[PDB]
RNA sequence: AGGACCGAACCGACUAAUGUUGAAAAAUUAGCGGAUGACUUGUGGCUGGGGGUGAAAGGCCAAUCAAACCGGGAGAUAGCU
RNA sequence: ACACAGGUGGUCAGGUAGAGAAUACCAAGGCGCUUGAGAGAACUCGGGUGAAGGAACUAGGCAAAAUGGUGCCGUAACUUC
RNA sequence: AAUUCCUUGUCGGGUAAGUUCCGACCUGCACGAAUGGCGUAAUGAUGGCCAGGCUGUCUCCACCCGAGACUCAGUGAAAU
RNA sequence: CGAUGUCGGCUCAUCACAUCCUGGGGCUGAAGUAGGUCCCAAGGGUAUGGCUGUUCGCCAUUUAAAGUGGUACGCGAGCUGGGUUUAGAACGUCGUGAGACAGUUCGGUCCCUAUCUGCCGUGGGCGCUGGAGAACUGAGGGGGGCUGCUCCUAGUACGAGAGGACCGGAGUGGACGCAUCACUGGUGUUCGGGUUGUCAUGCCAAUGGCACUGCCCGGUAGCUAAAUGCGGAAGAGAUAAGUGCUGAAAGCAUCUAAGCACGAAACUUGCCCCGAGAUGAGUUCUCCCUGACCCUUUAAGGGUCCUGAAGGAACGUUGAAGACGACGACGUUGAUAGGCCGGGUGUGUAAGCGCAGCGAUGCGUUGAGCUAACCGGUACUAAUGAACCGUGAGGCUUAACCU
């Protein structure tokens, strides 16, 4: 539950090191993001030579969330801490190597693949 | 088909064998007894009153009585009425049980819902607060405005104001029958039902494809 | 309602073991990948159980490699494969959200031994 | 909208009925018939009846128990000491309202509550 | 926020012609006393179904 | 030491909400400024209407002020209603 | 104008905690505010709490929330030192 | 610029995006030297802007505690 | 002009179509994809932010799209009061000056308890022609109609390649609406616990009052949403633009004049709800009432006695019903409420006593004690015998039967 206006931290090593969330993609009026949804982000805060700068304006894909994401029997998953991965703006796939943290089972797909090759955890 | 009366017994899950737990609503469907078979002959309509539980002896009026007594059933707590689809056929006194069931795959639950007495705009219309500071001066949840000016100069009908909300005839379409239970006489539907605990329902086949 | 007291305890599984919050359990769990249906291991402290029959459930917290997972298990899920006690522990509440709070030395649960 | 909630609030704050209560219930036990309202009545019921109970059981954390409730060492005399061993077969029902008509100065519907043996 | 027009008395008593007082409608004779009471409440000597209750 | 600092009494009145046929013809509640000074207060006295007084706002001068109140000229005058 | 939530100078000033005439609870002493009984709708007023987010509200962070004590460490630009 | 019409001047800073704000330029419609010019530490219930924290301000409201509102008894207005 | 409050924001709409999206179609300088332009179409839908008082606009990022207008430039007895436009003050400029400038800047009181219409709910009376209890048909009225993306068909058709479909089907979202509380949570001043100050219960121990519930930590039921289910449809009919078939007037041609077929989110239905005051007051089933006697200005007339049914109302215990009425359950041949019993839940291992310790404390008895609205039972308490209202066979005419 990522809305306008939220500072995400950053799951993986792109460079950013807290970001803002500006838009939840994917509908109009569309309010909430969420498990694995894509938002569109500017960059608050990076690290002195990270691939990207502050200031940027980019996608990102939510990875964890604090509200957390609801399994299929009635178990939840919360966080401690809302995190993404920056991907790349036009076409994705994201930007950083590594990823920091753990991930859901819920960006198992086509894309997010990737994001789930790296991840150590789940 | 015809449809079943009902009493909604409450809520519980239903946990598959995969791990996926469904919420299901538990509605204890008795012997639905036929006390009336209404033919186009006498009435314009082909359709079954039916009635189910069972009442006190000496709460039933002699109207009532001797209606279900015609009939040759006991009194129930209600009689309800089914509309026929053109090729079924039922006598007087015949029972029907939830096994009618045991094929529809999908139906639709009608009870009266749970009455939230009177309700202002933003329970019942969804309306949207105004400011909650910056000024406002006694009215956070009032309506705004009802109207516009001096045309019309009247409130049209069916403007969306505060009143009664709740205790009334709603139907929920499509809803997944769980499990058909013939020997504890239950229906376990996916889903919420209308109305509170003990409510009488009435449970028909889903008329959308 | 003996007709949903009857119809739940058909499905509350049988050999759960007694834990209560403060406790180190690792829950073992079935994850399907595609065809294959592995099963993973979730340990943690106990810090939060709701006992409603078969509607119980219990928060279990775990610190993964980075920062700190609550896992809600619904504990008579088929899911939920195997609950075992690993650490008992002493505490004083029954709910333990202050650890939310606390990381390293400060969310450090003595053990219990009796 | 309140449904299935139970207890009245009785135009007061939660401290005051409180309190009234206890003063309340003190009368009762007291004086074996007190007449009050008829909703006074009917909570006194909620609140009286449970001291009765506590008290067919004589121990020390019974009658701390009903000194905490009640905060009178009389009234936790007679409880213990007449009241419960008086009931001491009747499970509930220790106490009978017999609505008497209405007050002179506000029409409020006034009732006698009072303990349901009073032989003497 | 104020009326227009005087209202008439026409208007006036078709308001009230749901104010008016119902009656009691019948009040109880009490089995011992023989007195009569609202229902459900005591006598004015302090009876109730035919016992003695009160008796100040 | 201090037209010093924090802060009650004491003096004030910055904001908000209520109130606005008020509890009140200017207040209440929650915060707010000064609080040994060009402070504040009691009792008495003095200044008066084109006059007073004014750290000046046309403010204040008995709920009245770009000229008080009362009485009189006086039934002013009113090509206006 | 009221048996009016306002205004009105001086004097006495106990306990515990506290720096204190603040504040909390109390003593001496005095009161329960001259309409009550119910119910527990919308809505208004005075408050409590709130998932995730955290000024996106808005004319404007208005309002609310937050900060808040004593001791010790430590403390920048600028400066009339 | 409390002064600038054209004007949201132009460039730069801050912002994802800044008619406001800060720095600068100077084409000052219509600054300017005791109706003072320009600086100025401290001060301000002063005006404007930014940030940290904090939050029901808001996304989007939900529940609860009280006082009215509603019903009963008594008294019993007002503008129009 | 004996007052019709004037920008903008908010809340809440509503209509038009000269249509922004979605839907149908003709022409194309239409290969496909994407377009351009024109006809039809008003069902539903139709952004969030920076700046500014701004509408507007520019910008950022979305979206299927961010329509254009009317409605006192809709909406201040609904809110605000930032702007304009009172009284204070200053700048620039004008005037000798008082002052002045839709030039600028800082500060600056927005009342109303609704009588009538309207509207949203909700009842009482009477009617519907004997009374009453239920179930209905349905005239009519309202709600609902939005849509993305992915996958298959198919990398086929088309194209030199790049690229890339129509038609048809499956899935899964956004926004919106209805329901609900099983789950995840919020609340939960009525449950349990921790703890600060102080006062009291003689005192220790234990408790209680007050300090915003003193501050807190959890939390039952209920209510709830961020939670979870469901919905918008298929289909039918009559069509718009459009496309035709046969076919003359006009021995050809021609979609039209006779005749015939297609054709869209609009229209009528299908789906959901209200609904016989539908005075056109309907239908069906069932239940109850089967006495005498006077008077007259002999009428569907009045009165007396005897009867009082079916049922309702009142009263009481009340409810996941409720402002009050209303509606629902129960009233002893009875679980309607309270209590009680058992369970559950929540809190978290009470008090007393014993042991260890100098003591704070810790350990044992002890997952203890206490547990609200929950669940299953139980007549212990309160739901009283009765009285009250409602009657006694229900008009006239005509018709068809009285088998």
């Amino acid at each position: 539950m990522i809305q306008e206006q939220t500072m995400l931290n950053v799951a993986d090593n792109s460079g950013a090191r807290r970001v803002m969330c500006i838009k939840v993609l994917g509908g109009s009026h569309r309010r909430y993001a969420g498990v694995g949804d894509i938002i569109k982000i500017t960059i608050k805060e990076a690290i002195p030579r990270g691939k990207v700068k502050k200031g940027d304006v980019l996608k990102a894909v939510v990875v964890r969330t604090k509200k957390g994401v609801r399994r299929p029997d009635g178990s939840v998953i919360r966080f401690d801490g809302n995190a993404c991965v920056l991907l790349n703006n036009n076409s994705e796939q994201p930007i950083g190597t590594r990823i920091f943290g753990p991930v859901t089972r819920e960006l198992r797909s086509e894309k997010f693949m990737k994001i789930i090759s790296l991840a150590p955890e789940v | 088909m015809i449809g079943l009366v009902g009493k909604k017994v409450g809520m519980t899950r239903i946990f598959t064998e995969d791990g996926v737990s469904i919420p299901v609503t538990v509605i204890e469907v008795e012997a639905n007894r036929v006390t009336q078979v209404k033919d186009l002959a006498n009435d314009g309509y082909r359709a079954i009153q039916v009635t189910t539980g069972a009442k006190k002896a000496n709460r039933v009026t002699k109207p009532e009585a001797g209606h279900f007594a015609k009939a040759g059933v006991e009194a129930g707590r209600g009689l309800w009425e089914f509309r026929l689809a053109e090729g079924e056929e039922f006598t007087v006194g015949q029972s029907i049980s939830v096994e009618l069931f045991a094929d529809v795959k999908k139906v639709d639950v009608t009870g009266t819902s749970k009455g939230k007495g009177f309700a202002g705009t933003v329970k019942r219309w969804n309306f949207r607060t105004q400011d909650a500071t910056h000024g406002n001066s006694l009215s956070h949840r009032v309506p705004g405005s009802i109207g516009q000016n001096q045309t019309p100069g009247k409130v049209f009908k069916g403007k969306k104001m505060a009143g009664q909300m709740g205790n009334e005839r709603v139907t929920v379409q499509s809803l997944d029958v769980v499990r058909v239970d013939a020997e504890r006489n239950l229906l376990l539907v996916k889903g919420a039902v209308p109305g509170a605990t003990g409510s009488d329902l009435i449970v028909k086949p889903a008329v959308k494809a | 309602s003996n007709i949903i007291k009857q119809l739940e305890q058909e499905q509350m599984k049988q050999d759960v073991p007694s834990f209560r919050p403060g406790d180190t359990v690792e829950v073992k769990v079935w994850v399907v990948e595609g065809s294959k249906k592995r099963l993973q291991a979730f340990e943690g402290v106990v810090i939060a159980i709701r006992n409603r029959g078969l509607h119980s459930a219990f928060t279990v917290r775990k610190i993964s490699n980075g920062e700190g997972v609550e896992r809600v298990f619904q504990t008579h899920s088929p899911v939920v494969d195997s609950i075992s006690v690993k650490r008992r522990g002493a505490v004083r509440k029954a709910k333990l959200y202050y650890l939310r709070e606390r990381t390293g030395k400060a969310a450090r649960i003595k053990e219990r031994l009796n | 909208m309140r449904h299935r909630k139970s207890g009245r609030q009785l135009n007061r704050n939660s401290s005051h009925r409180q309190a009234m209560f206890r003063n309340m219930a003190g009368s009762l036990v007291r004086h074996e018939i007190i007449k009050t309202t008829l909703p006074k009545a009917k909570e006194l019921r909620r609140v009286v009846e449970p001291l009765i109970t506590l008290a067919k059981t004589d121990s020390v954390a019974n009658r701390r128990l009903a000194f905490a409730r009640t905060r009178d060492n009389e009234i936790v005399a007679k409880l213990f000491n007449e009241l419960g061993p008086r009931f001491a077969s009747r499970a509930g029902g220790y106490t009978r309202i017999l609505k008497c008509g209405f007050r002179a100065g506000d029409n409020a519907p006034m009732a006698y509550i009072e303990l349901v043996d009073r032989s003497e | 926020a104020v009326q227009q027009n005087k209202p008439t008395r026409s208007k006036r008593g078709m308001r009230r012609s749901h104010d008016a007082l119902t009656a009691v409608t019948s009040l109880s004779v009490d089995k011992t006393s023989g007195e009569k009471h609202l229902r459900h409440h005591i006598t004015a000597d302090g009876y109730y179904r035919g016992r003695k209750v009160i008796a100040k």
